[PDB]
Parts: C-alpha cells; structure tokens; sequence
C-alpha cells in the first residue's frame, strides 16, 4: 500500500 | 463542552476536505447524455480521475479525525480500504439536484442519471440515486455529514482489524456526539438521529454491490484501474 502508505504520513 | 469540541473537529474536517454544491461551477457534457451504453469510455476517464482525486480528500478527512492516526498502520489501512466506497458514495450523492436528475462531483462535472450509467455505475445506478433521493430531505449540514463519514470509516467490526475493540471505543464519542447534535438541530425531530444511522447500513448495502461492481468494470475497461484505486478497492 505504497501510495497511501505515503499519504497517511505526509 | 468536550462533545462540542468533537463536532467542530468533525465539521471542519469534512468542510475542509469537501466542496458544497453550491460552491461549485456546474458544468455538462455532451458525452452519450441520452442513450445507456454499457460504458462511456471517456467517461470513465473522468469518472476514475475525479474517484482519485476524492480518494486523496477522504484520507486528509480520516486522518483530521481524533484519534485516527494514533491507530495502528495496519488498521487505519483496513478502516480506509473497507470504508472507501461507502464515503465517495455518500459525497457524490450529497450534490445530487433532484430537478435534472443530475450528481455534480468537486470539480463542478455534473452528470445526468444515465451518464452516472455509462461513467461505471452500471447496476449501481438506480440504488445510488435511491439513496440520494433519500438522504436529500434529511436536510444534513457539514456537521452531520462529516459525523457520518466518521461513524462509517471508524467502525471495528471491519474484517482484519488488529485492535477491533480500540476502534470501537474510538466511534463511540463520535455516536455520541450526533445524537446530541440532531437533538439540538431538530428538537421537534426525534425520529431523526435512527434515521441517519440507517444510511450507514444502506451505505453499507450499496458498497457490497459496489465491490461488486468493481468486479464486472475491471473486465471492461481498455487497460488496468488507477493505481490508488487498486489500493484501496483490490
Ligand atoms: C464502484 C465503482 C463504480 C468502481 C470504482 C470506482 C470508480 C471507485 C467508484 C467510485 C464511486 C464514487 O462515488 N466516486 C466519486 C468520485 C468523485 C467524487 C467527488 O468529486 O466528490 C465523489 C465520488 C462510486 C462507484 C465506483
């Protein structure tokens, strides 16, 4: 989960 | 006190992370407005690009919400992934104009019933605007909206939780809070506060059709689905 993985931490 | 500091941070996380109708500047397309085809191909192109887009809102939405991020990785994931289509669905129909038949998305693209048809919704179609139809006069503010975006992301029956029973704890302030919110609002209305509940079960009805649909979509479209939507929905 690459994508949202990046997006949770921001 | 602390229950109205709850709803504040609920309602301005949804507000923050949604357009109102009327904010928005309506505009149409040409694209099979009329006639039911199996799928519009462009579309889709803009149906999944705006899906994406909404994807993106939902988890700064989620992520706004007290509590959420002190999760675990791993269930704030599943929470997302199971909840993704109950919210977009819930958005989507929350700037449905009953007059024109016609749902309008964040950047102001507002399709027609048989346009929703021809995007993807395909067998979706007649039960989402249903749900629309019905939602409409509950007459919800960002408040109520984003709470029910809240109760239905924050929800510890979801399958493949890791701490079930922490969720749970966490959705209950949020329970809490709408009920003595619509009380509020609505003092003539009791019958109000189970009214909205039943949305989420609807909700969850539609988007068990929606996996579904995502099923039947994949073997009909030109290439592979987005890549965030196949995080969230494969
Ligand atoms: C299940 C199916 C058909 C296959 C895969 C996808 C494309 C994810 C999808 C998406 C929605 C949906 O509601 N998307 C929204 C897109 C944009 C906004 C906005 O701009 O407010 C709101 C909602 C419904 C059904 C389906």
């Amino acid at each position: 989960h690459k994508i949202l993985h990046r997006l949770l931490q921001e | 006190p602390e229950v109205g500091e709850l709803i504040e941070k609920v309602r301005k996380a949804h507000q923050e992370t949604f357009p109102a109708l009327c904010q928005l500047g309506k505009y149409t397309t040409n694209n099979s407005s009329e006639q039911r085809v199996s799928l519009d191909i462009d579309l889709w192109d803009k149906f999944s690009e705006l899906s994406t887009k909404c994807i993106i809102k939902t988890v700064e939405f989620a992520k706004q919400l007290p509590g959420f991020t002190t999760l675990t990785i791993a269930d704030q994931i599943t929470l997302l992934k199971a909840a993704c289509l109950d919210i977009l669905i819930l958005r989507i129909c929350t700037r449905y104009t009953p007059e024109q038949d016609t749902m309008t998305f964040s950047d102001g693209l507002t399709l027609n019933r048989t346009q929703m048809h021809n995007a993807g919704f395909g067998p979706l179609t007649d039960l989402v605007f249903a749900f629309a139809n019905q939602l409409l006069p509950l007459e919800m503010d960002d408040a109520e909206t984003g709470l029910l975006s809240a109760i239905c992301l924050i929800c510890g029956d979801r399958q493949d939780l890791e701490q079930p029973d922490r969720v749970d704890m966490l959705q209950e302030p949020l329970l809490e809070a709408l009920k003595v919110y619509v009380r509020k609002r609505r003092p003539s209305r009791p019958h109000m506060f189970p009214k909205m509940l039943m949305k989420i079960t609807d909700l969850r009805s539609i988007s068990a059709k929606g996996a579904e649909r995502v099923i039947t979509l994949k073997m009909e479209i030109p290439g592979s689905m987005p890549p965030l939507i196949q995080e969230m929905l494969e």
